[PDB]
């Protein structure tokens, strides 16, 4: 009838992070999946209670609702330091539109507690911009919002397969704006695309773009929250750079350049990647790959004539580059992904790490 | 690695 | 795990 698990996995950005949980399908006789789950890494905790009957409809309209929390540390995620305690309630509607699109509607709520920030530029501005004027001189603060957002999601996927896929394409999009009611005012959109497109016949060589945009802005006069801004680098988004590093610094109040990420509401990742046969023994197990990633985060209301004596972090064309070879490997302890990169174009603080890897 | 067991 | 399908992200790297 039901299920449980846990599970284990390691790598460069989340340190050893931990995954557990149970789920009931058809609890009760009711049509209703019920699962509870957490996962734990080095910088943030989440878990949730859901309720799912992927057949709402005969036809196949899925209904989920969920209760969720969730505790992000921003220092153990490599950024200016502050806690983000978030707890809520979402409710979504998913519709299989054809073969290989879904669409997906939904109404959420989300309390945010934000404590532990170390006054900096961006975040007071976007304090002030809240009608909220906490101390500069001392991490003794307390933020709280009370949001409430509708949601919306396209998937499209039309790979020739889910493990080393050869031909095909994988789009995600996802959106998001506040409802009236709301303490913050803000829209968010997101675009991940990755085509696969194959050379030879047997589907050995083939070329990987991938593109993700990230945009996000305040609807009036206030900002879209910190706590909801994009990051770039690592493993997964730009090869060579260490994770959430590319992008606007904090800038700190004794007036304080540092090399601490803090993210922002602009973002842009790209990829070319070239999948080729595995040197030595063969072969359906390993995928070997060199590639060239790239990627800009920015802030676009950073106030570069009050700051003139720092960088510009409202500018997009700070574009970090990589290049190396990653290797994938479906291992015992699970998917293992290792990569070894080289950023041949750095911005000033940005942090690099050639090696990365994952494991689960 | 990820241990899953049904019930 | 938050910004699976057919779910919003709650977490950061899941958007
Ligand atoms: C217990 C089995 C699940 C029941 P429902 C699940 C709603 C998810 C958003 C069925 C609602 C149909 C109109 C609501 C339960 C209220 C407490
Ligand atoms: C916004 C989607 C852009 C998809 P690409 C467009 C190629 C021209 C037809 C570019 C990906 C980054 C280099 C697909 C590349 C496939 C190998």
């Amino acid at each position: 009838t039901g299920s449980f698990n846990f599970g284990i996995g390691y790598g460069t950005e989340s340190g050893v992070s931990f995954q557990a949980g149970v789920q009931q399908d058809n609890w009760l006789g009711t049509g209703y999946a019920v699962g509870i789950n957490g996962t734990k890494n080095d910088y943030q905790t989440y878990a949730e209670l859901s309720v799912t009957n992927p057949y709402f409809t005969v036809d196949g309209v899925s209904l989920g609702g969920r209760l969720f929390y969730n505790d992000f540390q921003a220092d153990d995620a490599d950024l200016s330091d502050y806690t983000n305690k978030s707890y809520g309630t979402d409710v979504t509607l998913g519709f299989p539109i054809n073969e290989y699109n879904s669409l997906r509607a939904g109404l959420g709520y989300v309390h945010n507690s934000l404590s532990n920030m170390q006054p900096q530029v961006a975040m007071w501005r976007y304090l002030y911009s809240m009608g909220e004027h906490p101390s500069t001189s001392d991490q003794d603060n307390s933020f709280k919002t009370d949001d409430f957002t509708f949601n919306y999601g396209w998937t499209y996927n039309k790979l020739d397969r889910g493990y080393f896929p050869t031909d095909g394409s994988r789009v995600n999009l996802t959106g998001k704006v506040t409802i009236p009611g709301s303490d913050n005012e803000y829209y968010k959109v997101t675009l991940d695309t990755a085509t696969y497109v194959p050379i030879d016949d047997d589907h050995k060589w083939v070329v990987l773009g991938r593109t993700r945009w990230g945009y996000g802005d305040g609807l009036g006069g206030k900002e879209m929250p910190f706590y909801e801004n994009f990051y770039a680098g690592g493993s997964s988004t730009v090869r060579g750079f260490q994770s959430n590093t590319i992008g606007p610094k904090a800038v700190y109040f004794p007036l304080c350049k540092s090399d601490d990420a803090v993210g922002g509401n602009a973002m842009a990742v790209a990829s070319l990647e070239f999948i080729t046969p595995t040197p030595f023994i063969s072969a359906n197990s390993v995928r070997t790959s060199f590639f060239w990633d790239m990627g800009t985060v920015w802030d676009t209301n950073w106030d570069s004539s009050q700051y003139s004596g720092y960088p510009d972090y409202s500018d997009p064309s700070n574009i970090r580059m990589s290049a190396g070879i990653a290797l994938q490997w479906m291992s015992p302890l699970g998917p293992l992904v290792f990569s070894y990169a080289q950023p041949f174009k750095k911005y000033d603080g940005d942090k690099a790490e050639q090696f990365q890897f994952n494991i689960g | 690695w990820n241990w899953s067991k049904s019930f | 795990f938050s910004g699976r399908w057919x779910w919003p992200s709650r977490s950061v790297g899941c958007g």
